[PDB]
């Protein structure tokens, strides 16, 4: 390395896994951590948090108006009433798409999401390319997820800026027609959740 | 900061990835289920990181070429890295020497160690949550409805006002109310909360662009000023 | 484009790398030599651009990641390829071809050719130069001392009005006379030459800064309004 | 490659030579180029230029004043009177450093230098910290080659966002009494005539 060049050369990705398995090492070593709090974590983040649980409160606000009707008015008091509050989930905000209005959701500066209400982030919500375009040119971004507005219809980008968090709710599509609340349920993508895809008919 | 974190409203990262999300796998490396173990596990105890305005900034001072090719989770290792030797929990050259380790020994084995205790504390954590939400006793500076300017300020440290928005008209959509600042709770120089609004901002005013879109951004009371 | 070249204001990009200029050595390897002679030795003939504004935009289009690693010559060598293709002289297969070929086996002869003829074609460009000047029968829409208020506006194509000046207040400092408009000359759509003026900015007014800096910078006319 | 995250592999500096020696075979085989015209550029901007011609023309001024107060008026002429004009110095403007005000110069877009007059730009000219940096903060940047000015001292920074290039004047230092204009033209650095730096006393 050129000491002129420095910042040419990135950390390669085999570096960032040493370093985590050295603070894992130091940090249990000196009894800051334990190898069953990593665990725990890990399987609350990978197993036990998902969109099924969105997906649940999207079909129960489908089935049962005066659900939707209190969901809408006060989300906050409704969500941990139904047990979607935690870490990342203090404060989150539904919005509904309507026939002229779209709702998209983004992190411009990381990577912010309701992880106890959807789970983890799309690995593109992460990436560059979607956190700068879509708040500029929303209509473009959705089109490379098959999803091609016309120009009446409104498109509002929320932008998680503090720590309020926002779900898009998605409108329940045609030929569901006698379908049961759970059958609903499983209609619902994660996708439509955070305004990137409306929901196919079955 | 202007950092290279504050990407909205840039070009020339090209095409977002589509990909069904059943194939959108969380986790491909171990060491990227290590990292939100560590995040989680210090902030539940306060380790480096109280919440999640000092996890940020740690990201945010990452070497640029580093911020865009460590893939996600190598952030949340650089901010731990960051936080824990910046608060003296850790020491920089013991870090740097066990790194070293890891690196030319990669199969080097984990200490184990089990701790209930320190289990239920983290559940703790993940099912309390750390909402920001405080009281403080003036009154909110401006209302729903009122007509703003952002300003045109340039923090050198941590800030929750993106580029895109400053210099910028916009309509109060809410108060939420008073929430910890992070321009000043990063760098632990206290909650200091202010008032926290969602503002509405128009395409035309953001970009000067002609579609009926439009950027909802909650903003800090410091960030704005009245018309 | 509001790309990754237009860096006037970043923050992030760390610490400037001096060097004492008796050091600071041209050429480091004999592509980066080779790529100022395919620059100047196509620019020569118009083959690929015909001046500058082709030639940046090239490098303006670069891939980020390339942009920031491929280092400097690296750009020059994107660039006339990338002009090359795009007019028609090479084939982008046959260039991928041929590029592979070289990877593979590096000591792979170049083919020998003396042009005396060329020599001499080359030698008029770097003596004579290609000045952008011209003559349009409009007036100057501003004059020396004029306060404007340069637009905010984005164009996707090339541009020379950085970020950093846009929906600003500056002090016409000279008018120059039209030169050839790189927004449209770097396309190809013809020079179509504007005034070009000389305007003068205050930190106060780029940046909100309280120090005794200004920027001098030379704006095309349709990059601004009267006040 | 996962194909998901092809912005984060860069092409490697080996395939940036490859692509011109590439580019370099393809056009002398269908007679666009030729050895000897590639090598005559090499020559000119190896060998030929530098800014060797910008410091004659410093201690020119300095040594005569009727030609250092032709230069101010009008460079373009000047210089060009003198030979030192050609490819990317068809427009060169002299800017001259005074007690009070000093003059900086940089190509934020790109890298663009006055090559008749200075010869190749140097390496950190051309790379993003300076370019970044010093149109906000040129007092750091300053700083960091050793130029520490007074907050009384006004800055003007010159961005060659156009075919127009600039030359900065530097003074003349003490101690340089009973000197030729040769002996003067050995003082004059290259990073002086980008604003980067002042002389020092012999
Ligand atoms: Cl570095
Ligand atoms: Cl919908
Ligand atoms: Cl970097
Ligand atoms: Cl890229
Ligand atoms: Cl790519
Ligand atoms: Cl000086
Ligand atoms: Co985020
Ligand atoms: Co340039």
């Amino acid at each position: 390395i050129d000491p002129r060049f420095p910042h040419h050369h990135p950390r390669p990705q085999s570096f960032w896994e040493a370093r985590a398995k050295a603070l894992e090492s130091l940090l249990i070593e000196k009894g800051h951590l334990s190898s069953d709090a990593i665990e725990r974590v890990i399987k609350h983040y990978e197993h036990e948090l998902g969109p099924m649980n969105g997906a649940k409160v999207v079909a129960k606000a489908w089935t049962d108006p005066a659900f939707k009707q209190r969901l809408l008015e006060d989300s906050e008091t409704v969500l941990r009433e139904l047990g979607y509050y935690g870490l990342q989930g203090e404060h989150i905000r539904v919005v509904e798409n309507t026939d002229t209005v779209h709702n998209v959701v983004v992190c411009t500066l990381c990577s912010c999401y309701p992880w106890p209400l959807l789970g983890l982030p799309p690995s593109w919500y992460k990436e560059p390319a979607y956190r700068a375009r879509v708040v500029k040119e929303p209509r473009q971004v959705l089109k490379e997820f098959g999803l091609d507005l016309p120009d009446s219809v409104e498109i509002r980008v929320w932008d998680s800026s503090s720590e309020i968090r926002f779900m898009v709710l998605p409108q329940r599509p045609e030929g569901t027609e006698g379908m049961t609340e759970e059958e609903l349920a499983k209609l619902v993508t994660r996708d439509s959740m955070i305004g990137v895809a409306k929901i196919e008919p079955p | 900061m202007n950092g290279i974190h504050d990407v909205g409203g840039m070009d020339g990262f090209g095409k977002v990835m589509y990909v069904k999300e059943e194939e959108d796998i969380y986790f491909t490396h171990d060491w990227e289920r290590l990292a939100f173990g560590l995040v989680a596990g210090c902030m539940a105890q306060g380790l480096g990181m109280k919440a999640f305005d000092e996890f940020r900034i740690g990201i945010e001072l990452m070497r640029p070429v580093d911020y865009l090719t460590s893939s996600y989770y190598g952030h949340w290792i650089a901010t731990v890295a960051y936080n824990l030797v910046d608060t003296g929990v850790l020491d920089e050259k013991e870090l740097d020497e066990r790194t070293e380790v890891f690196l030319k020994k990669p199969d080097t084995k984990i200490p184990r160690r089990e701790d209930p205790a320190l289990v239920k504390l983290v559940e703790k954590a993940l099912y309390d949550g750390l909402s920001p939400l405080r009281e403080i006793s003036a009154s909110p500076r401006f209302k729903v409805g009122e007509r703003i300017k952002t300003k045109n300020i340039h923090p050198t440290g941590h800030t929750r006002f993106p580029r895109y928005a400053r210099d910028k008209y916009g309509v109060i959509d809410e108060v939420y109310g008073a929430h910890v600042f992070p321009d000043d709770a990063a760098h632990r120089k206290g909650e200091n909360p202010q008032y926290l609004y969602r503002v509405r901002f128009e395409a035309e005013e953001l970009w000067g662009y002609k579609q009926k879109d439009s950027v909802y951004i909650d903003l800090w009371e410091s960030y704005m000023e009245p018309v």
